[PDB]
C-alpha cells in the first residue's frame, strides 16, 4: 500500500486535536472517515445531475435514475452479487429489520410462527438481536442462541440445530473480538435443518474480500458509513428467488405497480423493498467508496488491517494487567481489539487516549450479552481501516500505559 | 430542429394514421401491458404465421407509433421471425443511439432509434414490443 | 432577492442538451441545494466526523452536538419542541413508523377489529399503502374522505363516528395545491377520540408551519424537498403520544437493557432511532432550516403563490388546457398540474425539456385522485424560492409549442 | 488532563466516603457506570440522616457519589435539594459556571469535567439517583 498516498486522501486526518497532537482515529468500527474521492462523487451529482429517480422523463430524471443504478450495479459488483440483489436501507440495522419482519408476514411462504425456532449467537451486535426478540415476540416463535468460546469465537459445540429451526442469523465479522466467523460451517448446518441464513457483514465488508455469492448466505447486511461512504445508506443483500417471494415492508410510493383506494400491487424485487424518495446522493457516494477500496484492493487492505492488529494485540499483551477480549491470536481474526486494563476503568483509559489524541470507543460497543458473558461492564477498543499507520499502534500501547501509571 | 430527430415523419405518421388498431377475432392469446395496451395476436391454421395483431389502448405519440410499426413489420412473418425482429427492436432502442438498427429487419422500426438517447421515452417505445411477445408466446403455447 | 438566492445554487447555471438553460420546475418532486447546505455538510464531515452518543472521544462530544442542535433548529423551524422530532430516511417512512406502531399490542391506542381507519381520495400513495396495510394485519376497516371538483377535500363525502381511531391528511396537496383545512379536520377527528396524522411534504417547504398550533397528533415531512439533503426525513409526534408508543425498528442506541431473553427501550426520541443515524444528513437538513428561515417563509410562500398565479393564468390563456385542481388562488399553492386537450403528458413534458423546461408527467404518486378525473397522467410544474416569472413564461410557451408541434 | 481528574477526585475514588449499603433507609434506587443508593431521613423527616450507595464505574462516578454523602448528609432536605441543582448547572455548564464553594464544597473540584460532555453523565450519576432517592423517602416518609 501507498499508505502516505492513501491518508492524503483523507481531510481530517491533518486534524491536530484540543491536546494539541494529531488525530490518531481508532474507531472506524462506529464509523469510517470519508476521502475526498467520496465527498467529490456525491457534490458533483448533486451540483450537476440532480432529480427524481424513476419518475420521468427530464433529462436531470435520467441522469439521476443512470447514477443511482449504476451505484447499485459498482456496489453489487464489490460484494460479489447482482444488481438486482441489492436493496438500500438508511443503515444495516434496518436491512436486518427489514427480514425480520417479512418472516412475520403472512403472505411469506418461510414465515415462522408457534412451534418455529429462530437462532442468533451471544456474539451479536444488538441490530442481530433485538429484531429477532421482536419476531418472536409477535409471531410466537421461540428465540434460541449459540453461546461464545473463552476466546471470543461462535461456540458451534454449544448449540445444535433441528428441524425446527426456520432462521440463523450471525455475524460474518465480530466488532468487539475481531474473530471471522465459519459461514461455511453455519450454512451448511443451517441447511441441514431447511432454515435461511442471514449474515451481520457490517465489520467484513470493509475490512476483507466479501463475494456474497461465494458465501451462500441468503441475507446480508452491511452499512455504508464504516467502508468510507456516505452516512444514512445501509444494505441488504437477498438472493434474487428470495427476494421475488417476499411480500414488503415499508409501503407508499415508488414501490407499487397498481393502486385504488382498496388495495395495491407491487413491483418486483428489488424495487419492492425501497419505498419513496431513496438516498440518491449516498448511492453514489458509496459506489464512490466501493471503487476506491476495490482500487487498493480488499486482500492488502485485509493485510495492512491483520499487521496493525497483530502489533497492538502485542503492544498491549506486553503491558501488565491488560487483558483482551477476543483471542490474542490472529488465526481467523481482524479489527478491532478490545480489551480491559486491571484497576482502570475503561471510561479513564479513553479519557488518557483522548488526551494524547487518540481516539477509541469506551462502553459494551451495543453487544451487551458478549460483555455480560465475559463479567464485564464495559471494553477499550481500538479498531483499525486502511489509513491507520503503526505509529498510531505506538500511541494506543503508550496511551495504555500512561493511564496505569497516572491512576495506578 | 433535435425535437424533430426524436419525432420523425414516420412516428407522427403512424400516430395520426395507425394500423391494425381495434381488438378483432379470432385470436389465440390476449394480454395487457401498462401509457397501457391490450394486445392480441392470431397465428395461421398451422401456428407458423403471425395472421393477425390487434391492438387497443391509450399512450402517447411514441407508444401508440410503434405498437402500429410492430403490426405492420410482424403480420404475416414466420413465428421465430417476428421473435427476432423483435429483439432487434429491443437491442436497437436500448442501445442509447449507439445502433442505428437494420432496415431490412425494422422497415419502419428504424425512426425509433432517435428515441434510444431518451431513456425514459424507451418504455414508451417498447410497451407494444414487450406485449406482442406476451401474446406471441401465449398464442405458440395455445397452439 | 431573487438573483442572490439563485447565485447559491451552482445547478441552476447547468446548460441542457437542447442549448437552453435548466428552468427546474419540479422541485415538487425534489428540490436543489444551496451553497451553505452542502458546505454545512462538507464542513462537518472533514472536521467532526465521530459517532453519535457513545463514549467519549472529542470527535464524538462534537459529532453529537451537531446532531442535537441539528434536531433544535429543525424543530424550532416546524414550531416543535426537540424531543418531538424523529428522524427517518424520509417522510414515506415517518408515516409507515405510524402505522406499524398503531398495530402493536403494547400500544394503548392500537387499532384492531372494528376500529376505523380514515385517509382522502387526494393523498400520495405514502399516505394511502401504510393504511391499507394496517387494516390487513389487524383486521381494520380503511375509509375515505372524496375529493370535490375543483380537487379539495369533501367534507360532505364522510361522516365521522366513534369507531374511527385514525384520520390521515395532506396539508397541502402534491398535485392539486389545494391547501387543506386542518383544523376542521382536528376537530372532526377528536369527536371520536381519533388520532391525526399530517402529511405535511408539502407544506413544510413552501409555507410557515407550526405543528403545535396545528393541533396535529403526528406530522410528516422530507429534507430533499426542503433544501436539504437525501436520506432524511421526519416524524413530528406529540411529546405525550410518543411516550406511550412501542419502538417500531429495533437494534444498537434504542435500547436501555439488553440480555439475550429480553430488552428495555429507551425514551423518545431515541427510542425510534435504530442504528447509525444520518448525522451528516441532519447538519445539512440544519443548514437547509437555517436558509429558508434567513429568507422568512411568508416570503417564500408570497414568491411561490405570484408564481402559480402567473402559471394559472398564463396556462389558461392556452386554448385546450384544462388545470387539476383550482383555478383560483384560495386555499392554494404550488404546484399546476394540466392536461392538454389532444396532446398526451408524456408529449407536452418532452417539448417542455427540449426547451430545458423541468416537469414530472406521469400520476405524481396520486393514481386514486387522477382516477377519480378519468386522467391517466398530468403534467406538473412546481415553484420553488429560486424560480423566476420568466421560468413560468418559458412553461407557457412551451406548451403552446407542444399543440403547435402536434 | 488534571484539570480534569483534580486531586479531589483521585482522593475520593481511592479513599471513598460512606460506601456500602447501610440500614436504617427510607428509600433506594438503581441507575445507570452503576449505583444502588440509599437515604435515610431523620425521625422528623426533615433531615437526611444517611446516604448509602454501592456500584462500579469509572473515577468520576465514583468520586462525585462520594463527595456527594458529604456534601448532603446532615443537611435539611430542601437545602440538600438546593446544592443538587447546583451541582447539575456547574458540570452541564461547559465549564461557564465555576461552582459555588460555599454551596458545593469538594463538589467544585468537578467544574473541569464540564468541557467533557461525555464524562457529565459520569458526574451526574450518584446526583441524581439521590435526587430521585430523596425524593422517595420524603414521600415515603
Ligand atoms: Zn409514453
Ligand atoms: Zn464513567
Amino acid at each position: 500500500l501507498d499508505l502516505a498516498a492513501i491518508r492524503a486522501d483523507f481531510p481530517i486526518l491533518k486534524r491536530i486535536m484540543r491536546g494539541g497532537n494529531p488525530l490518531a482515529y481508532l474507531d472506524s468500527g462506529a464509523t469510517s472517515q470519508r476521502p475526498l474521492q467520496v465527498l467529490d462523487a456525491e457534490r458533483e451529482f448533486l451540483t450537476a445531475s440532480n432529480g427524481a429517480v424513476h419518475r420521468g422523463a427530464h433529462q436531470l430524471m435520467e441522469e439521476a435514475t443512470d447514477a443511482y443504478e449504476q451505484g447499485r450495479a459498482d456496489i453489487a459488483l464489490f460484494v460479489g452479487a447482482d444488481t438486482d440483489e441489492l436493496v438500500f436501507t438508511k443503515n444495516a440495522t434496518e436491512a436486518l429489520n427489514l427480514v425480520s419482519y417479512v418472516l412475520g408476514d403472512s403472505r411469506f411462504e418461510r414465515a415462522v410462527g408457534p412451534g418455529d425456532v429462530i437462532v442468533t449467537t451471544e456474539l451479536e451486535h444488538h441490530a442481530n438481536l433485538i429484531p429477532w426478540q421482536e419476531l418472536a415476540r409477535r409471531t410466537g416463535a421461540t428465540l434460541r442462541w449459540y453461546g461464545v468460546t473463552d476466546d471470543g469465537r461462535i461456540d458451534l459445540d454449544s448449540l445444535y440445530l433441528d428441524d425446527r429451526v426456520k432462521v440463523v442469523a450471525f455475524t460474518h465479522h465480530s466488532n468487539v473480538t475481531g474473530v471471522l466467523t465459519p459461514v461455511s460451517e453455519l450454512v451448511s448446518r443451517a441447511h441441514q435443518s431447511g432454515a435461511l441464513t442471514v449474515l451481520d457483514a457490517c465489520q467484513s465488508v470493509p475490512h476483507q474480500p466479501v463475494d456474497l455469492h461465494e458465501l451462500g448466505v441468503d441475507f446480508a447486511a452491511f452499512s455504508g458509513h464504516k467502508m468510507l461512504g456516505p452516512n444514512g445508506i445501509g444494505v441488504l443483500y437477498g438472493r434474487r428467488e428470495l427476494l421475488a417471494q417476499m411480500p414488503p415492508f415499508l409501503t407508499g410510493g415508488s414501490m407499487i405497480e397498481t393502486v385504488t383506494m382498496e388495495g395495491a400491487t407491487y413491483a418486483p424485487a428489488p424495487q419492492r423493498f425501497e419505498a419513496g424518495t431513496p438516498m440518491t446522493s449516498q448511492v453514489v457516494g458509496l459506489a464512490a467508496a466501493a471503487r476506491y477500496l476495490g482500487a487498493i484492493g480488499m486482500a492488502a487492505v485485509e493485510a495492512h488491517e491483520r499487521e496493525l492488529v497483530a502489533a497492538a494485540i502485542e503492544g498491549l499483551s506486553g503491558i501488565d494487567g491488560v487483558r483482551i477480549l477476543g483471542p490474542t491470536s490472529m488465526r481467523d481474526r481482524g479489527s478491532p481489539v478490545a480489551f480491559v486494563v486491571e484497576g482502570v476503568h475503561a471510561h479513564d483509559v479513553g479519557q488518557v487516549l483522548d488526551d494524547g489524541g487518540v481516539a477509541v470507543r469506551v462502553g459494551h460497543h451495543c453487544a451487551l450479552p458478549l460483555h455480560r458473558r465475559f463479567g464485564l461492564a464495559a471494553t477499550a477498543r481500538a479498531s483499525f481501516a486502511v489509513y491507520n499507520t503503526a505509529d498510531e499502534v505506538d500511541r494506543l500501547v503508550a496511551g495504555v500505559r500512561r493511564s496505569r501509571h497516572f491512576f495506578g | 430542429l433535435r425535437l424533430e430527430q426524436i419525432y420523425q415523419d414516420v412516428i407522427l405518421d403512424h400516430y395520426k394514421h395507425p394500423q391494425h388498431r381495434g381488438l378483432r377475432e379470432p385470436f389465440g392469446a390476449q394480454v395487457y401491458h401498462v401509457d397501457e395496451v391490450t394486445l392480441r395476436v392470431a397465428l395461421s391454421e398451422d401456428g407458423t404465421r403471425v395472421t393477425d395483431v390487434s391492438y387497443d389502448g391509450q399512450g402517447c405519440s411514441i407508444s401508440q407509433a410503434a405498437t402500429s410499426v410492430l403490426t405492420e413489420q410482424v403480420i404475416g412473418q414466420r413465428v421465430p421471425r417476428a421473435l427476432n425482429i423483435v429483439d432487434a427492436f429491443t437491442e436497437m432502442v436500448s442501445s442509447r443511439g449507439t445502433v442505428p438498427g437494420d432496415e431490412d429487419v425494422l422497415g419502419d422500426g428504424v425512426a425509433f432509434a432517435g428515441v434510444a438517447k431518451y431513456p425514459a421515452r424507451v418504455k414508451c417505445a417498447l410497451l407494444g414490443w414487450m406485449a406482442f411477445k406476451d401474446a406471441l408466446a401465449q398464442a405458440s403455447e395455445a397452439f
